[PDB]
């Protein structure tokens, strides 16, 4: 704690802790990202230069060409740690130090749509408008995870990229805490820099007209919604999107606002929902390439298919408002997914690819007094990532003792975590019990709960019944993750995990005049064959059976990509909740350290032979001791030297 | 996805096989449960000598083959001929290779322990599937209607059953089987329609009596004053046009056929009927669970599709049940595939993965493993 | 407040546990005193494997578990299963952590010295409560009716007792125990009601005979010319509607059931009855204290709630007691919780603080300390 702290009060944000590259939020500006530095760190082992991210980032590259292996960089930290910033910054780094489109390099609309190095870059600012928002911690917080594959060529020059998105905060779209706000886009658009848009979408410039997006805050001083709107705009173009699509995006993003304005009322003497007007529906309908009526019907009189037919079901006021919200979110998401794909599509070149460098940006194990479903998914991700490291280290360590000739035997450090992982991902584990019950037409959260216990309680060690008191809000089940005990609340899971959507409506989308909208829904339309009658399995036709069924699939496809990689680690840190440069709350940093892996890397180090010096890092600092004979050694063989 | 896409669901019936991928909404494959064996030596033009025929090619070519039904009354009676229907299902109908697909199969209500072990022996040892699972049919039907306690009246082509289920466990001692179903029902219509002064003489006349039964048959409520209605001769009559012009009329018999399900006496059966049997199952169960079963009479099976079956059953058991009780007859529209859909749901489910019997379990525990 | 809020009162019975916070007017938690152990391996949907069930989940799921009663006739007979009911009480029912709450418990009339030491051993050593205290049940009932000398007829689910108390000290040699209570009484009604020509066949028929006993049963005064009245057949009859319509009628038996408490001969018991036993307790006590006991017959317990119990007892002992005596049968309305309420009062009291056995007393004196 103390080392970090001291070199921070001195304004040094980069300090290493083994393999890690700790990074602390300056909260102010620094000449570090300096265009001089970039070069400086170019072609240098981390022992030839001071702690910095470009060190990691260059070495990767090096290593990439030297060993002929693919690489990775894992950036991770809490909401306010400032990872995007790094991630982005790493990315620029790659683009710079190994570009050369030759023709694209000239000062003629440089970096505009029409080159990648730019596309690559331009990517961000689009995603950010849609997947970023003002959090109470950050002003531009990443509300989703991501993985880019920079596909380097044979020579060593840029060839392709690849994005993938994980866990998007769908809730912002409909909600927002009091000090927060929704995605930027909304506020961007209503900013009025492109007035047509306002009339085009049929909205106003006052957000308080759109409940969905003004539950929290509307304006942020550090952000210029007007400037961004263009940034965004321009990015779309560069990204190669069709105007139409670029039109769908917009039009589609406004429909969603409108939905939240959709109002209903109880039919008299009936408990049914009946439309409270065709003012808004009209707009939503038009904007989506729909028919007002058909739309309001489907919404109100959802026509289902229980048995072997299609049974028309009536809904309540409360049921509608909620379904609407479900589509709003559903639509936004999908779209977001699409955009990514489309991006990827442009980022696809024909040129050969020999290796890639993966840059992973996701959240780290965060513990809250309230841990719900989303927490499990993330924690699980991290507990995996951790084991991923612990192993790499075990492998790594063991090489030294082999190189040197020491006689040290030890078991994989990952192993310690396998217990927790199996409990989650294995067959009779949490997810399964979670995803099975989702098949029971009449199951309860409570039901699920019991199934969870009857099977794991008393029989499983990592499994425990909660500690209901302290800063926690209710009881259901705790798990014993590497970072500690997490108290999980199971309420909504079943639902959240089912992704219930009014299929009648989706129908309409599926046959929209707005192709794009139509597209986004296709994959739902193609699995319906499979879940034709009441009860059963959605997967028969390609429909998701679990909220969690993919997450896993994606998380596997990932951790696999992570393996055929030479892992490079970066841990981002957040000094003080109060936003003050040169300061640090203790216990706050302490926390991160445990959940980071930093404290676990120190542990494993200390088992034993604590301090472990990297050879160059060893030369430089100590050559001077027998100056003649130690310098010769270090220079003559980077390793043999220290020897 | 490995197996999210990959789980197969095969529902083996007395008349039809229903098959497809867990995930889908309805069976990808539906076909007769026959295996035809050619009575003479010879060939079709362009084909080779075929030793055997299955499903629709056995039905279509029935005049030169001896047709055989592997499943008598829901139970597999011939294992040589069943392995033939499975082979056809995987390789020709779904066109998948079985050795990379988990397979959820179904069995009947009081299916002998030894059979559940034998189809496991054949699934793992002759088809080499990665993993499999056998669900009980009424239990998948219930579950496909969302719930876990209820009583299923299940009725298909060779058997009818009542399977009371409580929090998922089908109750062995309360299950009733009535061997009169849609097969019996097509042959009775046949006679009341020849008896109306007709002739189903060629095989193109025989087959379509079954399509008359499906399209035009009804279960009237107050079957009493429906015969009475028949006589005053209302516009209750219904004429069907045959393969050719020969417009046949069916007024009345239209409902005399499903009245067989409430009155087995119409066909020289001395057994009790569907509604009484629903009830008797119920007064054979624990006392405290009888309000549950009564409010959850789930219907499944091709023969329970006759319109107005539910209303007749509704009133049939209200009037036998103590008035303090709530009666509730659930009959969904997709009911001819309830069983299958319940399997599709269950097998595509997030929590089912840990009940799949894997070749690891089998090679190590013997057929006993899946038998439970 | 530290413990003003914080004192717990747990009354352990043969049929029910009554629990809650000292201060409250009535028990926060009331539930059966059972511990169910599953007869088979399996799960409920969404739950894990459960080794054990307690209270109402054991009653509701009784068909798949072997039910066991830890307290036989008011005495704790199985200590593994009792620690299970306590655990359930603190952690699930009252949802408190026990290690910061003083706990007032109750025991039975001639509870073996060794038991009072054992539940103290388990309270302090496995639940780690700060302090605890064991009150005798009749003694809390008396005190909850304001007084300190009287005789309590206490009658619940497995035992009946008479505990003469003088200025707070229950009189060991005058206490009488009669093992016939509300449990015995529900099973006798059962037979006189099947004997009325009925059937409590399913478990939903069994359970409700007990709700008939509670709602419709009476203790008639002059039970003699009440049978005589039954015969002339007045509008004395009373029909109850079952879980369903099945309106059952109970005219007469309605009071033949509590006449069992005065005549044990109705059930093949040779012991004396409630009123004689009240009396015998009394002619076993000192002479000078007998006018006090007679004017203070306090009743407590679920089975003493039958209307007209007090009038019958009033006249039952007047006519056995010397005429120079004043008889007085106090039967309060909250009597099914007298015991508990007496504990709530006492433990929330200003002067009780100095009788709490603290872990300091225990870790220093051994279980002997609280045993007195």
């Amino acid at each position: 704690l103390y080392n970090l702290k001291e070199r921070y009060a001195a304004w040094m944000i980069y300090t290493y802790s083994g393999l890690f590259c700790v990074t602390v939020n300056p909260y102010k500006w620094l000449p570090v990202y300096n265009p001089k530095v970039v070069l400086a760190y170019r072609g240098k082992k981390r022992q030839e230069a001071p702690p910095h991210i470009f060190s990691i980032s260059d070495n990767a590259y090096q290593f990439m060409l030297t060993d002929r292996e693919n690489q990775s960089i894992l950036i991770t930290g809490e909401s306010g740690a400032g990872k995007t910033v790094n991630t982005k910054r790493v990315i620029q780094y790659f683009a710079t130090i190994a570009a050369s489109g030759e023709k694209k390099k000239e000062e003629q609309s440089g970096k505009m749509q029409g080159t990648l190095e730019d596309q690559i870059i331009s990517a961000n600012p689009l995603l950010e408008a849609f997947g970023n928002a003002k959090t109470v911690r950050n002003d531009n917080s990443s509300r989703f995870g991501k993985f880019i594959r920079i596909h380097f060529g044979a020579t060593g020059k840029l060839a392709s990229a690849d994005i993938e998105t994980y866990l998007l905060e769908k809730s912002r779209v409909t909600f927002q805490l009091p000090a927060e706000r929704s995605y930027h886009i909304f506020y961007q658009i209503m900013s009025n820099k492109k007035p047509e848009l306002i009339d085009m979408l049929l909205i106003t410039t006052n957000p308080y007209d759109y409940h969905y997006v003004s539950e929290g805050e509307i304006t942020v001083p550090s952000i210029d919604d007007q400037e961004e709107l263009m940034a965004t705009d321009s990015a779309i173009d560069i990204l190669g999107f069709s105007a139409d699509e670029k039109t769908a995006i917009y039009k589609l993003t406004g429909a969603v606002m409108h939905y939240g304005n959709l109002k209903f009322k109880q039919k008299q003497r009936e408990e049914q929902a009946e439309p409270d007007g065709t003012e808004v529906a009209d707009k939503a309908a038009y904007l989506m390439g729909l028919n007002s009526a058909e739309l309001l019907k489907a919404l109100c009189y959802p026509r289902v298919g229980v048995g072997n037919e299609a049974v028309t079901k009536g809904e309540t006021v409360s049921e509608v408002h909620n379904s609407v919200g479900a589509l709003a979110k559903a639509v936004y998401e999908k779209m977001f997914l699409w955009m990514v794909i489309r991006i990827n599509q442009q980022l696809d070149t024909k040129q050969p690819r020999q290796y890639f460098i993966g840059v992973l940006d996701i959240a780290g194990f965060e513990i809250f007094d309230f841990n719900s479903f989303e927490q499990l998914c993330i924690n699980f991700t991290n507990e995996k990532l951790q084991q991923f490291f612990n192993h790499h280290m075990f492998v790594l360590e063991q090489e030294e003792y082999k190189k040197e000739g020491i006689e040290w035997e030890f078991i994989d450090f990952g192993m310690d975590l396998a217990a927790c992982i199996e409990l989650i991902e294995k067959p009779m584990g949490i997810f399964s019990i979670l995803e099975e019950e989702c098949m029971f037409p009449k199951a309860t959260d409570t039901s699920f709960k019991n199934k969870l216990y009857d099977e794991h309680l008393g029989k499983s060690n990592n499994f425990q019944k909660p500690k209901p008191a302290k800063g926690k809000a209710e009881a259901h089940f705790s798990l014993v993750h590497y970072a500690g005990t997490v108290d999980y609340n199971i309420s909504g899971w079943l639902e959240k995990n089912k992704d219930p959507l009014n299929e009648t409506v989706i129908g309409l989308y599926q046959k929209s005049s707005v192709k794009t909208l139509a597209l986004l829904f296709a994959t739902y339309g193609g699995e319906a064959e499979g879940g034709g009658g009441k009860k059963g399995g959605k997967k028969k036709g390609s429909s998701f059976q679990t909220v969690s069924a993919l997450f896993r699939e994606n998380l596997n496809k990932l951790m696999a990509n992570l393996r055929s990689t030479h892992p490079h680690f970066v841990r981002c840190i957040i000094p003080n909740e109060t936003k003050t440069p040169g300061a640090m709350e203790h216990e706050l940093v302490l926390h991160q350290l445990r959940c980071n892996g930093v404290l676990e890397g120190i542990r494993i180090c200390r088992k034993g032979f604590p301090s472990r010096v990297l050879y160059a890092d060893f030369k430089q600092r100590y050559r001077v001791l027998n100056a003649s004979a130690i310098p010769e050694g270090q220079f003559m063989d980077s390793k043999k030297a220290s020897e | 996805d490995e197996d999210e896409t990959t789980a197969l669901v095969c529902d083996n019936g007395s008349g039809l096989v229903k098959a497809g991928f867990a995930g889908d909404d309805a069976p990808r494959a539906v076909f007769p449960s026959i295996v035809g064996r050619p009575r003479h030596q010879g060939v079709m033009v362009g084909m080779g000598q075929k030793d055997s025929y299955v499903g629709d090619e056995a039905q279509s070519k029935r005049g030169i083959l001896t047709l055989k039904y592997p499943i008598e009354h829901g139970i597999i009676t011939n294992w040589d001929d069943m392995e033939k229907i499975w082979h056809h299902t995987f390789y020709n109908e779904l066109r998948v290779a079985p050795e990379e697909h988990p397979t959820l199969l179904t069995e009947a209500p009081l299916n002998p322990k030894a059979n559940r072990e034998k189809m496991t022996q054949i699934m793992f040892e002759t088809f080499n599937v990665p993993a499999m699972y056998v669900a009980i049919q009424a239990v998948l039907s219930l579950y496909a209607s969302g719930r876990t306690t209820g009583i299923v009246l299940d009725s298909g082509d060779g058997v009818t059953h009542n399977v009371p289920i409580y929090e998922g466990y089908a109750l062995p001692h309360a299950i009733m089987r009535l061997d009169l179903a849609g097969r019996d029902l097509t042959d009775y219509l046949m006679k009341i329609l020849t008896e109306r002064g007709y002739s189903f003489v060629t095989t193109a006349e025989r087959e379509i009596v079954r399509d008359i039964k499906e399209k035009l048959c009804y279960v009237a409520l107050d079957f009493e004053n429906e015969m009475a209605t028949a006589a005053s001769s209302s516009s209750l009559e219904k004429s069907y046009e045959l393969p050719d012009g020969q417009v046949i009329t069916i007024g009345n018999e239209r409902f005399r056929c499903p009245e067989t399900l409430f009155q087995p006496s119409f066909i020289g059966m001395e057994s009790a009927g569907i509604h009484e049997t629903t009830y008797n199952s119920i007064m054979k169960c624990d006392i405290d669970i009888r309000k549950d079963l009564y409010a959850n009479n789930v219907m499944s099976g091709g023969t329970t599709m006759y319109p107005g079956i539910a209303d007749r059953m509704q009133k049939e058991i209200t009037a036998l049940a103590p008035s303090t009780m709530k009666i509730k007859i659930i009959a969904p529209p997709e009911r001819k595939y309830s069983v299958w859909i319940g399997g599709s749901i269950l097998a595509s489910l997030s929590t089912f993965q840990q009940m799949w019997i894997t070749k690891q379990e089998y090679d190590e525990a013997g057929p006993s493993i899946v038998h439970r």
